[PDB]
RNA sequence: GCGCUGCUGCAGUUGAAACGCCCGUAGUUGGCCCCCCGCCGCCACGAGGAAACGGGAGCGCUCCAGGCAGGCCCGUUGGAC
């Protein structure tokens, strides 16, 4: 928590040294691929997909079984969202802030938070416009953000 | 943020040797660190070391034996001419008889004595004595 | 900006290889236009007064020249500022002295005495081929001379032998790998060697790599590479064979002569 | 057949240019004698082109194009001589001209460090090339073509979309 | 097209009661025992990997004289980019030397997963790599460590030694 | 002199001096990894381009500040670099 704050914790995850599957693994590389397919059809983000796989199916890491990551699989199958997930969630949070604010506009901390969130959105959007992951025309506007949320979701 | 890995390594080494320690651990590994340590070892300042692989940010262990009195880096790599080494030697080193100055050249990483022998110049990395 | 051409020459602004004393005077002779340019020539008076020493002043040289006592390429010249250049014939019949003007290893003009058999010609470098009036082929050289109707086999940068009495070409040496040459410009004036390599760059200079008899190798641009035969010189050359000694050996020679 | 098609397009274009009465003058290639266009056979060439000569190749657009430009280095009457340079496109607003940005380094001895400097150089752009901002161009030196122009474009390499501006010495 | 391949192929034809090999390489060891390396083509390494411990045991039991190891043959390219003059061709990272050596090391002891690697830099001795194996398995592999070191040195000039931790 | 203008090489709790705080564009700076191909910087060598001044080889203007002289039996006497 460093970019827009003063904190500095170190809560992370530490993956294992060895990349091989579990000795009790009973899934061919395909079987998961169908599971990813049906989960995605239900509008599940990849992070939740990994959570579901790890908890319900006992798969610590997808890459160790299939050799590839979830989003790459979805793209090969033509199911990955056009808008990346982190950006989409940031835009959700911005919309929620704006709504709460237009209900009542005497709250200044909320405006502070909104400023921070929009700055982060602009930075990430610029990075994605570079690297050709988004159209050059893509631009974020405060007054039309809900529309993009609805269509791009 | 972290920038100069070598500076951190050298500061840690000097800190440990000050209180007469026997082993050190420096976190990020690099080719330049390895060559610096190899030269130090060939000159007889730091004995042996080992590199530990973890896929990311390989760690290193070094064994100390006193002897070392100072070590450092010059952050902006200046381009020393072949005939401009004496001034830097005088400015940086305690004497013209036992210190070592490290340079990076098109012929590789070597000492200032070796570069004087081959009458070539290059860029400066650091020093120890 | 001067309103016209320049007629004077300060002594300090003169070429170094003329070897003129700083305290001789404010002025130095200004060579007149002719076969050779200002920086690739030396005035006649300098040879006749400061070297051979047959005269001690400007006036004596003037009398000697206007009395017709020196022939340049078979023609008497009365101009004290006439320019003398490379591979020129200097004959003084009154004393039976004949010299050919060449370069020493140090990079200065020297007089190599010659014989009667080889004084009826000179070597010229051809550097320009062009069409003149009526489309007639022509050919020019380093000494400001033009010859009409040259052989088609003669190309640029070649070397040409012409009889002094009659400006007619006899034989020609091609510019090719393996031919003895002599350097006439730059840091390597007076060195003699054989061509080993030729490298051209589109739109820029062409560099020639030469090797001396002793194995030394040196480079220079093609604008001052002169061919002097086919593996062996065609004319008599100085006592030394185009070998430049290092400072140490020159100092040893100086001490020996001391 | 291939040759016959080319002459038709070249022959055809000269007649629309004659039907563009809004223009005040008739623009034609100097080298070509106007008169070959009434020859039904294809035994006389209708377009003039040349080679730059520094290892560069003449674009197909120039050879098969139907434009007139006296300052073009391929179909015109100018010659390339001198220095060849590289740069990036900074602006492309004039009719047939662009502004090229050149980047280089300057060393300061007292501080033993460098400074980044840039210059703007204007050039003529022939209709045979398509250029947008950020593209890389090779320019060749020519005679004075105007008050600020002494260079002509001879090669274009495209640059991708939304690519970040970067300091690019060349 | 050599003797060893003939009898090993006959063996393989006996074992079933679909997969073929590329070549066979034999490496010597300090003892009279040697090692035979079988170069499996890349697309079928996993085909020869599922039940290969039995395969190697049976092969050793048929023709004794040297142990058998199964590895894949991978290519190494010597340029990150290739300049055809017009565009650039990028070398895939899988064709680097560092990746290939690591894959070889994993393949030599495929049934047992490596737990760590370390390279030591002695004062005078040439630098050498030492790897770390699971402490559970030992007597199974204690008797085939010299052969592993020899084959790794032969394929890759880098030297090594083995311990358990 | 002066490390009292500080690149080498100052100072910034109390002596003079850290913006009240945050966001942020130009600008500056950016972890680790591929053994060799192309490009930029970098190092070395070289060509090319006036001397005078400065450095510097040799020479007893009686010494010297200087000058390029000079000796007979002179590198082709010299003025190298
Ligand atoms: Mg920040
Ligand atoms: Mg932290
Ligand atoms: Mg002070
Ligand atoms: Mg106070
Ligand atoms: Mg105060």
């Amino acid at each position: 928590g460093r970019m827009h704050s003063k904190g500095k914790g170190i809560s992370r995850s530490a993956i294992p040294y060895t990349r091989a599957p579990a000795p009790w693994n009973k899934y061919t590389p395909e079987d998961v691929c169908e599971q990813i397919c049906k989960l995605a059809k239900k509008g599940t983000p990849p992070s939740r997909i990994g959570l579901i796989l790890r908890d319900q199916f006992a798969i610590g890491q997808v890459k160790n079984v299939t050799g590839s990551k979830i989003v790459r699989i979805l793209k090969a199958k033509g199911l990955a969202p056009e808008i990346p997930e982190d950006l989409y969630c940031m835009i959700k949070k911005a919309v929620a802030i704006r709504k709460h604010l237009e209900r009542s506009r005497r709250d200044k901390d909320s405006k502070f938070r909104l400023i921070l969130v929009e700055s982060r959105i602009h930075r990430l959007a610029r990075y994605y416009r570079q690297a050709r992951r988004l159209p050059p025309t893509f631009r974020y506007k405060s007054d039309q953000a809900a529309a993009l949320l609805a269509t791009y979701a | 943020v972290r920038i100069n890995v070598l500076r951190d390594a050298l500061k840690s080494i000097c800190n440990a040797q000050r209180i007469g320690k026997k082993q050190v651990i420096v976190r990020p590994s690099s080719k330049v660190i390895i060559e610096f340590l190899q030269l130090m070892q060939k000159n007889g300042y730091i004995s042996d070391f080992a590199v530990v692989d973890n896929h990311r940010s390989n760690r290193i262990v070094v064994n100390l034996i006193g002897r070392l009195n100072k070590a450092g880096v010059i952050s902006p790599r200046f381009d020393i001419p072949a005939n401009d080494i004496e001034k830097w030697v005088v400015n940086l080193l305690p004497s013209r008889l036992f210190g070592h100055i490290i340079l990076t050249t098109s012929q590789g990483i070597m000492d200032h004595i070796e570069a004087q022998h081959r009458q070539i110049g290059g860029k400066v990395i650091g020093y120890f004595y | 900006m001067a309103r016209g051409v320049r007629k004077h020459l300060k002594r300090l602004n003169a070429p170094k290889h003329w070897l003129l004393d700083k305290m001789g005077g404010i002025w130095a002779p200004r060579p007149t236009n002719g076969p050779h340019g200002l920086r690739e020539c030396i005035p006649l008076i300098l040879i006749l007064r400061n070297r051979l020493h047959y005269a001690n002043t400007y006036a004596e040289t003037s009398m000697i020249l206007q009395d017709k006592n020196v022939l340049i390429d078979g023609k008497p010249r009365t101009d004290p500022t006439f320019p003398v250049g490379f591979m020129d014939v200097f004959e003084i019949p009154k004393v039976h002295k004949t010299f050919r003007v060449l370069y020493d290893v140090k990079g200065r003009f020297t007089l190599v005495p010659i014989q009667s058999n080889e004084a009826g010609f000179k070597l010229c470098r051809v550097q320009k081929i062009f069409l003149g009036d009526k489309g007639m082929p022509y050919l020019s050289t380093h000494d400001a001379r033009t010859i009409r109707f040259p052989h088609p086999d003669i190309k640029t940068n070649d070397t040409i032998k012409i009889n002094l009495k009659t400006g007619k070409i006899d034989e020609w040496y091609k510019f090719d790998i393996g031919k003895i040459v002599m350097v006439t410009g730059g840091r390597n004036c007076g060195r003699i060697g054989t061509i080993q390599a030729i490298d051209k760059h589109m739109g820029s200079y062409t560099m020639i790599r030469m090797k001396d008899t002793e194995g030394t190798e040196f480079l220079t641009r093609l604008c001052n590479v002169f061919v002097i035969g086919n593996d062996s010189p065609a004319v008599a050359i100085p006592t030394t064979k185009g070998i430049r000694p290092d400072i140490i050996k020159n100092r040893e020679l100086r001490l020996r002569s001391i | 057949r291939r040759a016959l098609e080319r002459a038709e397009t070249l022959r055809k274009a000269a007649y629309e240019m004659a039907e563009n009465q809004h223009e005040r003058a008739y623009h034609k290639q100097s080298q070509i004698f106007q008169g070959r266009f009434l020859r039904k056979d294809n035994a006389r060439c209708l377009r003039f082109y040349k080679s730059i000569g520094m290892g560069y190749h003449t674009p197909i657009t120039a050879i098969n194009g139907t434009y007139i430009d006296k300052k073009c280095p391929f179909t015109g009457n100018v010659s390339i001589r001198g220095r060849i340079l590289r740069g990036v496109v900074h602006s492309a607003k004039m009719q047939r001209s662009i502004i090229v940005r050149r980047d280089y380094l300057h060393f300061v001895q007292k501080y033993k460090r460098y400074e980044r400097r840039h210059k703007h150089v204007a050039a003529h752009l022939s209709p045979c090339f398509r250029v947008k901002e950020g593209d890389i161009v090779t320019i060749g030196e020519c005679r004075p073509l105007s008050k600020t122009i002494r260079f002509n474009v001879i090669k274009v390499e495209p640059v991708s979309e939304a690519a970040k501006k970067r300091f690019s010495p060349f | 097209l050599s003797e060893l391949e003939k009898q090993v192929a006959g063996t393989l034809l006996k074992l079933e009661d679909t997969l073929y090999i590329s070549s066979v390489k034999e490496i010597a060891v300090d003892g009279d025992k040697k090692a035979a390396v079988v170069y499996v083509p890349y697309p079928m390494l996993q085909s020869f990997q599922k039940n290969s411990e039995a395969l190697i045991l049976k092969l050793e039991k048929n023709h004794s004289g040297h142990r058998f190891i199964i590895v894949a043959n991978r290519t190494i390219m010597k340029n990150a980019y290739v300049f055809t003059g017009k565009k650039s061709i990028r070398r895939p990272r899988s064709r680097t030397m560092t990746s290939v050596y690591n894959c070889i090391l994993d393949d030599i002891c495929y049934p047992i997963h490596v737990i760590g690697k370390r390279t030591l830099y002695p004062a005078g001795s040439n630098p050498r790599l030492q790897v770390v194996l699971p402490k559970a398995v030992y007597n199974e592999v204690s008797e085939r460590t010299k052969t592993y070191s020899a084959v790794y040195k032969a394929l890759t000039e880098r030297d090594t030694e083995f311990i358990f931790m």
